[PDB]
């Protein structure tokens, strides 16, 4: 019967690892690097688009940075199509929480929900896992500014600064070196871009090969603003920090 | 009976590759060349009508398809897979949008829905991925003109101009030299015909080429008068004669 | 070899190995004999024990007042099939006020076993059954194989060393068929038949199991000191 | 639905998937449980390969199932969330139908039953998680400490450890823990728990987490400085 | 739940020494309208059973088909279908009674009253009633609808108890049935002159008589009846 | 791979035969039936001295008149016990009486072969079901994952089974007292166990008509162990 | 019916009548309206006899299973709640069942009222049935926590008598129970016909009635 | 509208002796003012020395008896030909009746036999399953006519010993089978006189350790 052709996606190796999760992580390691840095007065999200073309319409393009609600955003590393399935689920969960409790969803609760969905694909159903790693950047009134990451295993952890995708080993070392706790957003912006500039596989880091976003309390009085940077605005911040 | 294939047929290999998606992309590579170019006041999509037999009536086989009045699509790869995707794309434009908001979806959202369907064939139980890459051209009020590519993985990217299939590498190079942000629609059609001639071996005329545009509203193609706000479809398929006229000024 | 992984696969010579392996389980099972005359039908079964401290596994099961069987092979599968027969015998009584014909009971068992041999996921039954009964057309004896094949016979035997008892019955055919209106002599012929399949061990009081059904005799099972008469 | 039997017997009478789930537990960070005369302490390792971590928001290793029961684990982190969620739901469900909070033994028996169910159900793999469940029964001052594992077996322990290098810390506990006289105070119980982790941990900085649970729903987690004082005192006595 | 539309009236029957008799008129009424005049409501099953049905005709036609299918199904893998393992009146009745009671238990009854008349293998007479409620009973005489009120009293004068059955001949029993049908024609507003009669004897088998008419009717005394009391002319 | 309900060429179900190998790795359990009662005894086998041995529950009550001992993958037994307890009490609800030991055992064994592609595999545990009823008196059954159950006068299951069964072959007779049976279980357990037998690593239990099913205290078992040592030193 | 039950110093008393009705017709003179769930649990009955018997005998099934799983006797609080949860599943379906769950557990003596609506009330004294108003009158004026077992048994007995007399659908006989920490104790079946005349003479009450 | 219930009349009577039990019932079956049958048995031997009768709506009564007889059959199969005691049968019937709590068997049910100590036993049920063991019980159409007579002549209610004037009761001496059958016949003769649905015939089933015996008596046919 059908058993003959079953890959068995949800099994342990003799060493106690999940084959498909490990191979999905291998896939993600070839994806464009995404970086998240948390400061005292905001969060930065930086990400590298993969070998683009001159004929790609950049201003209407979105492959890395996505908005989950007004307070929370995500950076993607892996299969974009897989990520959009999960993103739309996360957008719905945030709205369900808002409808139920009449309050914006706490960042961790949203992260746990998505991570639980990823976990389910590793334990039952016989389907392949989602080949996606997220960096969650968000704000709520309990913990303030928060950075999380989740991977295909469904495991999630909190961070002050973190990278996913390609060259995370090199990127994490550079972040660990220059990061300090009393850091500010403008400094974090500079750190994120400098890290990408050194870890990139491209010859030079340009505006057309980047997606960028900030979550600031730099909004008029006690409230939070999401800023998805436009191509011209990424070009300006590259000149300002002295990379181009 | 029962569909007992409730498990994924597409899985990650040790190297991190999704084999069936890669193999689907290989099927797309073997397929006939198709392309798309975006102008300031329109979009053009084109492909070769590779007829399987001269006894076959190639007019009955439509490679370029209307999805909505302002959105069209063309493909490279497996024709039957494309045909069913067009059927599903047309339907999803109604069920998940028009029946809710009373208007046709914008290009990017219809593309998003098509992409979702193709992604599910990449993860759901007992199915292979679609063996096609789509080029979807369209217009809507708030986004203007746009051109999108959709791959077997479900990934989609917006393009100023691009090509897929047999001679895509050469065709994309040809388009990079000719494209600029000041092109008029007629100039884009001219470039489309030049680009497409390089990948075609045999006859090159209106009967062997399929070409459509997303441009100005066509009140003559609406089918009724009396409602000022309804001005007609922006999608128009060029006739055999209309193509040949532009081949003399080639 | 390559074609014995499941029941849904024919071999290149048109054989179904999973069914044949299920047939093998019957041969490993303890011997049981069936025979009938025109008035009565008899089952004789050699029960098997695990050791000296253990009891002797029961071989005969009652299905109705007029019908029952003996088993050889996987006992749980016999429980499933005998339960099905009990229900069918019972459906016939409650709905049609009609005692279920033995021939029709065989047809129902055949069809139940067959479904397990053509579908993926399941398995064949690993047991052989000898059904006896008395209905409107007199006494009957059936042999059930889990391949689905059901056969009406004057006498037969299944299990380990069953060929000896089957040869005896084939010689005695003309004699025991004529034993009408004499239950004890028909049982004697059955006990003498099953004795041709014994080696080393002999028929003791808690070893032997006998059942009978007939014209004015409900299906009854005899165990313990009730069969000492026939030893 | 996906019905495939993933956990099955092998010729030698082993269920490999259940045994490979134990290997995932072996890979997990070390967790330790020690019960004193009037308390239970749960110690947990934090691997220091991950710095630049935000310790405020990162999922803590010890989880409250109810106000009087806690659960720590070793193995797959994502898997543990599913057991914890189920346990928390069952805890409220028990209060709702029986009007008493769960006993520690009952909660353990439920979690172990869930783990067992995933070893003979179609289409699913076993949980790659072993748990330590500790607390005090309602209106009872006797400490309770239980362990579970992927196979679904559970048992009560005077002291126990699970996870990586658990063989070493169990060796330590077996010679250091006296049954006739268990850690009389909270200090002695925490000290013995920290000592046992220091056999394996590496640095005694942010790598050790301690959670003390006392009777009548009195549960607190120690801070870095409080634990650091235990680490300081232990090594100063060791220099002799 | 429904209401009966096209209906059939009384079915009457009785036992005699060697068998049973059953009869029913050939009318299909549509309320007060005598719509259909060629309806057979006695349905033979083999050569040893006759089922007489009253009530809803559409439900009767449904039952008629169940019985026709029952005969077909009994013959399947049955070499003794025309002998030892042929359908018996008791088998056919219990089947119907099972169906009727199940249908009432789903609150979707077959709006009928049925009498199964026949002779068993051992020569014993069979006569049992069942209706839309699943209610069953047996008696030396049985009748449905109006027949219960008018025919039974007449038929019980012939066979008042079980011991009177061997004393009753087929000529006497048929005579009694035919008289009862005449009385029903006089007094039942939803009856007809034309009727069918069936005899199932243990010796002579099944005799099915069609196109019978009520005859020897008394009407002449009507000429003398004038007015409703005081009128003389 | 291959089906879960597959027959071997010898006519045996692979999975059932493999589950029997898991039961051979399990801790020893012994049952002895007498006319004064049935005795059940088990080896606890703690994996470490820190494990509180009294939490090892390998002897279990099903009803007041039925007890049960287990050997093998003991986690699998929990659902079997749950079903047994439900079956026992449900029958008491429907029939206002105690359920027969055989009928209870049959109900448990009906679960055994409900596996395929229902549960995904057979049970990896064997059960000794001991009890008493008015019809057949004191009884001891051995319930396997094959769905088969044999009645026994005495039976041993687990790692030291064939050695213990040979010993039970010689020692059992129809006139055994309850006290004699208790000592006999302790004697044979002590013989097949790896570690030295005491009240903490071994457990006794019995079922009598009067008092019903009882698990023995560690103090009560300790005295029976001391009584055993002295009577073995007596000759 | 008339049922009552009350907590006091030495446990809980439970008293019930024995009549059963089918309209004006007295269908039964001697019906058991108490169920011995276990040696420390009792269950009174009022309403549909079938519902009372089925659901309380099903409660006894569920209380026995609790003992087997937990190795410990179920509480009165938990037992009453299981029963009330059963009622809530057949909520609105037309059940008619009013009952008191009497018993002794770790918290001491326990008494809970449960009805078909899913109501569950803890209290020291309850009375259900068509004649409960008559029973309450006697109970409220004579109840104390400081009652002796002999006086308490009499109070519950006398309270049912009061109701049996006035209420047309109560009577037949009185069944007494006394719940202690060693378990419940049956204190007999008392015919109302004989008890009435006995009480009238000894107590001097029912002066209005001629005897 | 369709009414799934009906009333087939009849009356039944069960009396428990010291070492025997009787279950009697009239043989008349009716609808409204018509007679369906003058002899339609209503009391059945169900096996294991148990007799049963479901009085009220015949279709529901036949179904219940049919189901209980089936329950006895499966009790033998499942529990090694064990004899079903009268108390176990009673409990089993409660669950059969409550199966249809929301679409009841419209019948008053009585069973009779011997308990496990050999003494006579009668159990009485209502349509929804409440049951109880009794010494005496009449059920059905004329139940209200007969029961008071049985309270008087079986349990000696309102009877005292002459000379004492109400101080001492009549002692509860046991009744023989011959004495009981007289009370049964007089009960049905009296019920036939004043109740239109009762008559035609009387069938009594007597249960002893020796087995189940029948007795039939004619009744007035008007
Ligand atoms: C007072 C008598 C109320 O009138 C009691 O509540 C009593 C409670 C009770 C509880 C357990 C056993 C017996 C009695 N209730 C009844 O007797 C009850 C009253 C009744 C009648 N129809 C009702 C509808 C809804 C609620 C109550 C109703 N009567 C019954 O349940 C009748 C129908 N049952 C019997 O009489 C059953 N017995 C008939 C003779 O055979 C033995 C069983
Ligand atoms: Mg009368």
């Amino acid at each position: 019967g059908s058993r003959r052709y079953d890959s068995r996606t949800t099994i342990f190796s003799p060493e106690g690892r999940l084959y498909q999760v490990e191979y999905a992580l291998e896939s993600i390691s070839h994806a464009g690097t995404a970086i998240g840095i948390m400061a005292s007065d905001g969060i930065v999200l930086a990400a590298e688009r993969k070998v683009t073309s001159t004929l790609l319409e950049q201003d209407t393009s979105t492959e890395k940075l996505y908005k989950l609600n007004d307070k929370i955003a995500v950076a993607v590393a892996g299969l974009t199509a897989d990520a959009e399935i999960l993103i739309n689920t996360a957008r719905i969960h945030a709205q369900n929480y808002l409808k139920t409790y009449n309050e914006d969803i706490p960042v961790e609760i949203l992260v746990r929900r998505l991570s639980d969905i990823k976990q389910g694909y590793t334990q039952h159903g016989g389907l392949r896992p989602f080949g996606v790693s997220f960096i969650y950047a968000g704000y709520d009134d309990r913990y303030g500014y928060q950075l999380y990451t989740s991977n295909p295993s469904g495991n999630y952890t909190g961070w002050k600064a973190i990278s996913v995708g390609a060259n995370t080993s090199a990127a994490q070392t550079l972040l660990q070196m220059d990061y300090k706790d009393d850091m500010k957003v403008d400094d974090a912006i500079e750190l994120a871009l400098k890290t990408l500039s050194k870890t990139t596989d491209s010859s030079a880091l340009t505006y057309d090969r980047l997606e960028f976003a900030t979550i600031r309390k730099g909004a008029n009085d006690g409230e939070v603003y999401q800023k998805i940077f436009k191509p011209q605005e990424i070009k300006d911040i590259l000149v300002k920090t002295g990379i181009t | 009976m029962t569909d007992r294939y409730s498990f994924s047929l597409t899985t990650f290999s040790p190297s991190g590759k999704l084999g069936q998606i890669d193999y689907a992309l290989t099927a797309v590579k073997q397929g006939v060349t198709s392309l798309g170019i975006k102008a300031t006041n329109g979009v053009v999509i084109a492909t070769e009508k590779k007829s399987s037999s001269p006894l076959a009536m190639s007019e009955t086989l439509s490679k370029v398809s209307l999805l909505t009045p302002d959105i069209g699509a063309v493909y490279s790869g497996m024709g039957p897979d494309y045909r069913v995707l067009v059927d599903k794309s047309r339907k999803v434009a109604h069920t998940s949008y028009k029946r809710i908001y009373g208007e046709y979806p914008p290009t990017k959202l219809l593309v998003s829905e098509v992409a979702k369907i193709m992604q599910e064939a990449t993860q759901s139980g007992g199915v292979r991925p679609f063996g096609v890459s789509l080029l979807i051209a369209g217009h809507d009020e708030f986004n203007g003109f746009s051109l999108y590519q959709v791959d077997p993985s479900g990934s989609y990217f917006p393009w100023k101009a691009t090509a897929i299939g047999k001679g895509s590498v050469a065709a994309k190079t040809f388009l990079e030299k000719r494209w600029n942000d000041e092109l008029e629609l007629e100039d884009a059609i001219h470039i489309a015909l030049l680009t497409l001639k390089e990948s075609v071996e045999g006859e090159f005329n209106g009967d062997t080429i399929e070409l459509a545009i997303i441009g100005d509203e066509n009140p003559d193609l609406l089918g009724y008068t009396g409602i000022p706000t309804d001005k007609g479809p922006r999608f128009r398929k060029l006739t055999s004669q209309e193509i040949n006229d532009r081949l003399e000024a080639l | 070899n390559n074609y014995d992984g499941d029941t849904v696969t024919f071999s290149p010579t048109g054989r179904l190995f999973q069914v044949e392996y299920a047939l093998e389980a019957i041969k490993q099972g303890s011997v049981t004999v069936g025979l009938r005359s025109n008035t009565h039908a008899v089952l004789v079964a050699l029960k098997r024990n695990a050791d000296e401290l253990s009891s002797y596994q029961k071989k005969i099961i009652k299905c109705d007042e007029h019908m029952g069987l003996s088993l050889a092979g996987l006992a749980p599968d016999a429980r499933v099939l005998s339960n099905y027969l009990r229900q069918q015998c019972n459906y016939s009584s409650l709905v049609f006020n009609r005692k279920l014909a033995v021939e029709r009971a065989g047809h129902l068992l055949c069809d139940k076993a067959q479904k397990n041999t053509q579908s993926y996921g399941g398995r064949p039954y690993g047991v052989g059954l000898l059904i006896i009964g008395y209905d409107k057309s007199g006494a009957h004896l059936l042999e059930f194989q889990p391949s689905g094949n059901v056969t009406e016979l004057y006498g037969t035997a299944i299990g380990a060393r069953s060929q000896g008892a089957k040869t005896y019955l084939e010689r005695t055919l003309d004699t025991f068929i004529k034993i009408d209106g004499n239950p004890d002599e028909l049982i004697k012929a059955g006990v003498e038949a099953i004795s041709q399949s014994l080696r080393d061990e002999s028929l003791t009081v808690d070893n032997l199991s006998i059942a009978i059904v007939g014209k004015d005799t409900p299906f009854t099972i005899y165990d313990g000191e009730a069969v000492a008469k026939y030893i | 639905g996906y019905d495939r039997a993933l956990s099955i017997f092998s010729p030698d009478g082993h269920i490999f998937q259940v045994e490979y789930a134990l290997e995932a537990v072996k890979r997990g960070t070390c967790a330790v449980g020690v019960k004193g005369k009037n308390c239970v302490v749960l110690g947990c390792e934090r691997r220091s390969t991950l710095k630049l971590q935000d310790t405020r928001i990162t999922p803590s290793k010890v989880s409250k199932i109810d106000s009087h029961v806690v659960l720590s684990f070793s193995g797959l982190n994502a898997d543990s969330r599913i057991l914890i969620e189920k346990a928390r739901v069952e805890a409220q469900s028990h209060r709702l139908t029986l009007e008493d909070p769960v006993t520690v033994e009952y909660l353990t028996r439920y979690v172990a039953g869930v783990q067992q169910r995933y070893t003979q159900s179609g289409g699913v793999r076993p949980f790659g998680v072993s748990t330590l469940i500790a607390g005090f029964d309602p209106r009872d001052d006797e400490p309770k400490l239980y362990q579970t594992e992927p196979s679904g077996i559970y048992s009560s322990w005077s002291a126990q450890t699970i996870g990586r290098n658990s063989k070493t810390v169990r060796e330590f506990l077996e010679k250091n823990y006296d049954r006739k006289e268990p850690p009389a105070t909270v200090e002695e119980c925490v000290k013995l728990t920290v000592r046992s982790l220091l056999e394996v941990v590496q640095t005694g900085a942010k790598n050790i987490e301690i959670t003390v649970v006392k009777p009548d729903s009195d549960i607190v987690a120690l801070s870095s400085e409080e634990i650091n004082q235990y680490v300081t005192q232990i090594e100063q006595e060791k220099q002799e | 739940t429904q209401q009966p539309i096209v209906t059939g009236t009384s079915v009457i029957s009785m036992k005699y020494d060697n068998g049973v008799i059953i009869a029913a008129d050939n009318l299909g009424s549509y309320g007060s309208l005598l719509r259909f005049n060629g309806v057979e409501r006695l349905i033979p099953v083999g050569d040893n059973t006759v089922v007489g049905i009253s009530g809803d005709i559409s439900d009767m036609q449904h039952i008629e088909r169940l019985l026709k299918d029952l005969v077909t199904e009994n013959a399947y893998d049955n070499p003794l279908a025309d002998a030892e393992e042929a359908l018996e009146p008791s088998y056919i009745f219990e089947y119907l009674a099972t169906v009727m009671y199940q249908r009432r238990s789903k609150m979707n009854p077959l709006w009928n009253a049925i009498i199964v008349a026949g002779v068993q293998s051992n020569g014993d007479q069979f006569l049992r009633y069942v209706n839309l409620l699943g209610v069953t009973y047996s008696s030396p005489t049985l009748a449905t609808g109006f027949g219960a009120h008018m025919a039974n009293p007449l038929l019980r004068k012939v066979v008042d108890r079980e011991s009177d059955i061997p004393k009753t001949t087929v000529q006497v029993a048929e005579e009694a049935i035919v008289n009862a049908m005449r009385v029903l024609y006089y007094r039942d507003a939803r009856s007809s002159r034309n009727f069918s009669l069936a005899i199932i004897d243990k010796n002579t088998g099944l005799t099915f008589k069609k196109n019978l008419q009520v005859e020897n009717m008394k009407w002449d005394f009507a000429k003398d009846i004038k007015g409703y009391g005081t009128q003389k002319i | 791979d291959r089906g879960v309900s597959t027959f071997s060429p010898e006519g045996r179900l692979f999975q059932v035969e493999y589950s029997l190998e898991a039961i051979k790795l399990g801790s020893t359990a012994i049952g002895i039936a007498t006319k004064e009662g049935v005795v059940l005894g088990v080896e606890k086998r703690a994996t470490s001295p820190l494990l509180e041995s009294d939490s090892i529950e390998k002897i279990v009550e099903i009803d007041r008149h039925i007890g049960c001992a287990m050997s093998g993958l003991t986690a699998d037994a929990r659902s079997m016990i749950e079903h047994a307890r439900t079956a026992a009490v449900t029958h008491n609800l429907y029939y206002d009486e105690d359920i027969n030991v055989e009928s209870l055992t049959q109900s448990v064994c009906d679960l055994a072969l409900r596996f395929g592609e229902l549960m995904s595999r057979p049970f990896g545990v064997a059960l000794l079901i001991a009890g008493h009823d008015a019809d057949d008196g004191y009884q001891l059954f051995h319930a396997e994952p094959s769905g088969t159950f044999y009645r026994y006068n005495a039976k041993a299951i687990g790692s030291g089974s064939e050695g213990a069964q040979a010993e039970l072959l010689n020692e059992w007779h129809s006139s055994l007292t309850l006290k004699e049976a208790e000592l006999l279980v302790l004697k044979i357990l002590k013989q097949v166990m790896e570690e030295k037998l005491d009240e903490n690593n071994a457990q006794l239990s019995c079922i009598t008509k009067q008092d019903g099913f009882k698990i023995y205290d560690n103090e009560k078992t300790a005295e029976l162990i001391k009584e055993l040592k002295e009577k073995e030193a007596a000759e | 019916t008339t049922t009552l039950a009350f907590k006091f110093q030495h446990g809980v008393i439970a008293a019930v009548d024995s009549r059963a009705s089918a309209g004006s017709y007295i269908s039964a003179l001697r019906m058991n309206k108490v169920i011995e769930i276990n040696p420390y649990l009792l269950g009174t009955m009022s309403g549909c006899a079938a519902d009372c018997q089925y659901w309380e005998r099903l409660l006894a099934k569920e209380c026995r299973l609790y003992y087997l799983r937990n190795g410990e006797r179920i509480s009165v609080s938990a037992a009453s709640k299981l029963l009330s949860n059963m009622m809530c599943q057949y909520r609105g379906m037309g059940l008619s069942m009013g009952s008191m769950i009497c018993g002794w557990d770790k918290k001491g003596p326990g008494l809970y009222y449960v009805d078909e609506h899913g109501t569950r009330l803890s209290g020291n004294m309850f009375s259900t049935g068509s004649g409960n108003t008559y029973a309450y009158g006697v109970l409220d004026s004579n109840y104390k926590w400081d009652l002796s077992v002999e006086d308490a048994l009499y109070l519950g007995k006398r309270s049912i008598l009061a109701a049996a007399h006035r209420d047309a659908y109560s009577g037949g006989s009185v069944n007494l129970y006394h719940v202690t920490e060693d378990g419940w104790i049956y204190h007999g079946n008392h015919d109302v016909g004989e008890l009435f005349w006995k009480v009238k003479e000894e107590e001097g009450s029912f002066n209005n009635v001629i005897g | 509208q369709f009414n799934p219930y009906g009333d087939n009349g009849g009356t039944i009577l069960g009396i428990a002796g010291e070492d025997f039990a009787v279950l009697a019932g009239d043989t008349r079956n009716i609808t409204d003012y018509s007679i369906n049958s003058r002899y339609e048995p209503k009391v059945f031997d169900c096996g294991d020395n148990i007799v049963m009768s479901a009085n009220g709506f015949a279709a529901d009564g036949d179904a219940l008896v049919k189901r209980f007889k089936n329950s006895v059959k499966w009790y033998h199969f499942d529990h090694n030909d064990k004899k079903l005691s009268i108390n176990s049968a009673a409990r089993n019937i409660q669950h059969l009746l409550y199966s249809r709590r929301f679409f009841p068997y419209y019948v008053y049910n009585i069973i009779a036999g011997l308990d496990e100590d050999g003494k006579g036993a009668v159990y009485s049920f209502d349509p929804v399953g409440s049951y109880q063991r009794e010494q005496c019980r009449a059920g059905g159409a004329a139940a209200s006519l007969i029961m008071p007579f049985l309270d008087n002549q079986v349990n000696f209610k309102n009877q005292y010993e002459p000379g004492t004037n109400g101080k001492v009761k009549k002692p509860l001496k046991y009744l023989s089978v011959e004495e009981v059958i007289k009370l049964v016949r007089d009960s049905f003769t009296s019920a036939t006189e004043r109740h239109i649905q009762v008559g035609d015939g009387l069938e009594i089933l007597i249960v002893t350790k020796d087995g189940v015996r029948k007795e039939f008596y004619e009744l007035k046919r008007d």
